[PDB]
């Protein structure tokens, strides 16, 4: 029985070369024993019955043999020479009765084309030729980022007990622009074919929340590991780990309440970034909410962190408690600072933007686009300058200075005494 | 559409490209990107702009390409892509790498290649309206 073998072949972009073998039982690949690869030394084996079709095309390391399986998986074998094509074609035809297809790829350098959802891979065609293909197994998540914009996140190739170390620069995110009234249907079809986790059970949803940064009526759906923001033009998925801080701050109008999320990495809308999400509630808005949790899961994971049912209390309180319970982040409320007018903050302008400055126990926080967070540990000195019924506050820190202008002069003494109490160096010109 | 092309044949892809990494060809004015084990060319005219972010042990590069909606300052008379309502576009690709220094150099070289391309296109546009004149005939005596 003529076993045909190829040395120096790589499996799925493996860093280590291996020996590839064709047998009547199937395909085999084994890593070459010369590299200390912390990693199982077990041979990869693909049964002959699982092979659907095989394509030949140009890869990074020479020629690539791409094997399509009946289980909708794509196997990539790279490192072949151009001469190997005739031998491989004859052996694959003889052993598996499968034609080896030669697939030519577009080299034009154009970023426009047509996407084509094939059974196991997303194909991008440029002038009726494939430019690139992404296996559905490499897609971790997909999210509509605008009316014509689809963002696909790819599985980060890090450390998994079942995968060979990858060598090179890794693709993390692909954004497509699909014009016409069409991107929503493409997103639905991609979701069905990529087989993403289904029957998702949000623990709690909040409808029609009016944001300010960016301004929009978003639905907030909360899950065990992640928060989803659904909007008319943009869907966002935020991991609970990426929420750094939660602020719950009353607006000085005494009619509204602000809930502010600090997110790292900052949310993207096209080119603009939102490190802070600013939600605006009415103080008189009451909501009753039951958590969608089984009694066994509630007792084991969420007892003492979340209430099973929230009565008819203010929406911003319920939301702040749910965020605290799911993200394990402390909610920052207004500190011991009280303005001359007994208010928890002061009106000021940062450059051309009018807003409210909150002196919280650990930090100064400005709450109008752009949102500014300044921890007292990072502040070198605060300089009070005369512009006047108003005065200006320059906060100096290791990365620059921020001038807050148009502050009422009556608020000068309360602010100075509070900042001195927090151990901040105040200088009066 | 200003017709541009990176390569006509696979043999024009430099032998250097083999480490499954981002590489730049200044001769073909092309960025070669590692998409799922394939060396995908993108011409510098399809490239719009990019950003670089450092995150823990990794360096991220986002490359943005020309698409309708996110259009460049070019006039309606000359598009960097062919007109097409049914055409879908690669708007951005984000890559990561453990090697921060090289990834910073690659980003600088992409940015320089774009600057050189834009400068050459401006120089061409400034020369298009320069009519080649006849040669001045010197006076054979004492000129005024």
């Amino acid at each position: 029985m003529s076993t045909v073998d190829f040395d120096t072949i790589f499996l799925n972009q493996s860093k280590a070369p291996g020996r590839f073998r064709i047998t009547s039982s199937g395909l085999g690949w084994k890593p070459s024993s010369q590299v200390p690869t912390k990693g199982k030394t077990d041979p990869f084996l693909l049964p002959s019955g699982d092979i659907l079709s095989v394509s030949w095309s140009r890869g990074y390391r020479g020629w690539e043999l791409r094997v399509y399986t009946r289980n909708d998986k794509v196997i990539m074998l790279d490192g072949f020479e151009q001469q190997d094509f005739q031998q491989l074609k004859n052996e694959i035809q003889r052993t598996f009765n499968v034609n080896l297809e030669h697939k030519e790829h577009s080299l034009r350098g154009w970023n426009w084309g047509k996407t084509q959802l094939t059974r196991a891979e997303l194909v991008f065609n440029v002038n009726n030729r494939p430019a690139w293909e992404i296996p559905y197994s490499e897609i971790s998540n997909s999210n509509l980022t605008g009316r014509h914009e689809i963002s696909m996140e790819l599985n980060p190739k890090t450390v998994d007990e079942n995968h060979y170390e990858t060598l090179g620069d890794e693709l993390v995110e692909v954004r497509l622009y699909v014009p016409g009234q069409k991107s929503q249907l493409f997103y639905e079809q991609l979701k069905d074919k990529a087989d993403f986790d289904t029957t998702s059970e949000a623990i709690v949803s909040f409808e029609d929340i009016l944001f300010l940064t960016p301004r929009g009526r978003f639905e907030i759906s909360m899950y065990a590991n992640n928060l989803r923001l659904r909007g008319q033009s943009y869907d966002y998925k935020i991991q609970n780990k990426n929420v750094l801080r939660i602020f719950s701050l009353p607006r000085l109008d005494d009619r509204h309440h602000l809930v502010i999320l600090q997110v790292d990495p900052p949310l993207r809308q096209g080119q603009t970034r939102y490190p802070f999400l600013v939600m605006q509630f009415d103080r008189n808005e009451e909501l009753e909410v039951e958590l969608n949790l089984s009694d066994e899961e509630y007792k084991s994971k969420y007892e003492g962190k979340l209430n099973r049912s929230y009565g008819t209390d203010s929406t911003y309180k319920i939301l702040s408690h749910c965020l605290r319970g799911l993200t394990e982040r402390r909610v920052i409320t207004p500190g011991s600072f009280q303005s001359q007018h007994m208010q928890p903050g002061v009106n000021c302008s940062l450059k051309a933007s009018e807003g409210q400055i909150y002196l919280l126990d650990k930090c100064l926080f400005f709450a109008t686009k752009p949102c500014v967070y300044l921890p007292y540990s990072g502040i070198i000195s605060v300089v009070t300058s005369r512009g006047s019924r108003t005065f200006d506050i320059e906060v100096q820190f290791s990365g620059g200075s921020h001038t807050f202008a148009n502050i009422n002069k009556d608020e000068q003494k309360p602010i100075e005494d509070f900042l001195k109490g927090q151990g901040v160096r105040v200088k009066n010109e | 559409f200003k017709r541009y092309e990176s390569y006509v044949r696979e043999s024009q892809i430099p032998s250097k490209v083999k480490n499954l990494r981002i590489s730049i060809d200044p001769k073909a004015q092309t960025i070669i990107l590692p998409i799922c084990g394939r060396p995908v060319p993108f011409h510098i005219n399809s490239f719009k702009n990019g950003s670089k972010n450092e995150e823990g042990d990794y360096m991220y590069i986002r490359l943005n390409f020309n698409s309708p909606g996110m259009g460049s300052s070019v006039k309606k008379t000359e598009l960097p892509y062919e007109d097409g309502d049914d055409k879908e576009f690669v708007r951005s690709l984000t890559f990561r790498s453990t090697n921060k220094e090289r990834m910073s150099e690659v980003f600088k070289a992409i940015t320089e290649l774009k600057k050189t391309a834009v400068k050459r296109d401006q120089e061409r546009k400034t020369m298009e309206d320069v009519v080649a004149q006849a040669q001045l005939v010197e006076f054979k005596g004492r000129p005024k």
